[PDB]
């Protein structure tokens, strides 16, 4: 299963940290709220990192 | 904070915002040069914002001071969330006044049923997203370790406690992490994690500050 196709995962911690995920329905890297712990792999610190890893998934 | 109320400007003068180009976590001022927050709030380049009420506006009592050190507990475990505490040193000392003030560390642990004040600029909705301009507050009780373990089997360590309402409706939420749980004028908890926000049977989980008082004092004094 391609991790780039998984929905973004906020997780259980209570931060409001802005991360990027690849949104395969839209064909672009998008922002979401990450809670600060237990990240899954569709979770990037920049748009450039997300596009490099997941672009075209 | 879900199910809370508007605190009122500068009524919680130990509450800080951690900013990395936007608010991402809270913290608690414990002396003029040091803030306590959560280890999962670690980022390089933190700016600490003191004296805030409306965090989207410049109102006249703010102090914005960069972190010079952001020290995660050496035993923080990013999978189990044990030891979820961080100390931030301010690059210059804050000017203490009625709107910027420290909170005392505990001398003993608090008991189940003790009422506490939890505060922050986190999401105010249990379903959906609304981030407030001004600081929100919630009164909530500490819960027993037995009830906390029942809510979260296999997940609660000796360095965590639950607080809140099992019926749902009142909890900390995303953006509140690192902020204070104050009971009888002592910082007993740090906002840490939960399962959703304000859901039935899923109270918030908080770092148990009373277990770290010796470590906090010695680490601050060694840095
Ligand atoms: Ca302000």
């Amino acid at each position: 299963p391609d991790f780039c196709l998984e929905p973004p995962y906020t997780g259980p911690c209570x931060a409001r940290i802005i991360r990027y995920f690849y949104n395969a329905k839209a064909g672009l890297c998008q922002t979401f709220v990450y809670g600060g712990c237990r990240a899954k792999r569709n979770n990037f610190k920049s748009a450039e990192d997300c596009m490099r890893t997941c672009g075209g998934a | 904070i879900v199910g809370g109320y508007t605190c009122g400007a500068n009524t919680v003068p130990y509450q800080v915002s951690l900013n990395s180009g936007y608010h991402f976590c809270g913290g608690s001022l414990i002396n003029s040069q040091w803030v306590v927050s959560a280890a999962h709030c670690y980022k390089s380049g933190i700016q600490v914002r003191l004296g805030e009420d409306n965090i989207n506006v410049v109102e006249g009592n703010e102090q914005f001071i960069s972190a010079s050190k952001s020290i995660v507990h050496p035993s923080y475990n990013s999978n189990t969330l044990n030891n979820d505490i961080m100390l931030i040193k301010l690059k210059s000392a804050a000017s203490l006044n009625s709107r910027v003030a420290s909170i005392s560390l505990p001398t003993s642990c608090a008991s189940a049923g003790t009422q506490c004040l939890i505060s922050g600029w986190g999401n105010t909705k249990s379903s959906g997203t609304s981030y407030p301009d001004v600081l929100k507050c919630l009164k909530a009780p500490i819960l027993s370790d037995s009830s906390c373990k029942s809510a979260y089997p296999g997940q609660i360590t000796s360095n965590m406690f639950c607080a809140g309402y099992l019926e749902g409706g009142k909890d900390s939420c995303q953006g509140d992490s690192g902020g204070p749980v104050v009971c009888s004028g002592k910082l007993q908890g740090i906002v840490s994690w939960g399962s959703g926000c304000a859901q039935k049977n899923k109270p918030g989980v908080y770092t148990k500050v009373c277990n770290y008082v010796s470590w906090i004092k010695q680490t601050i004094a060694s840095n």
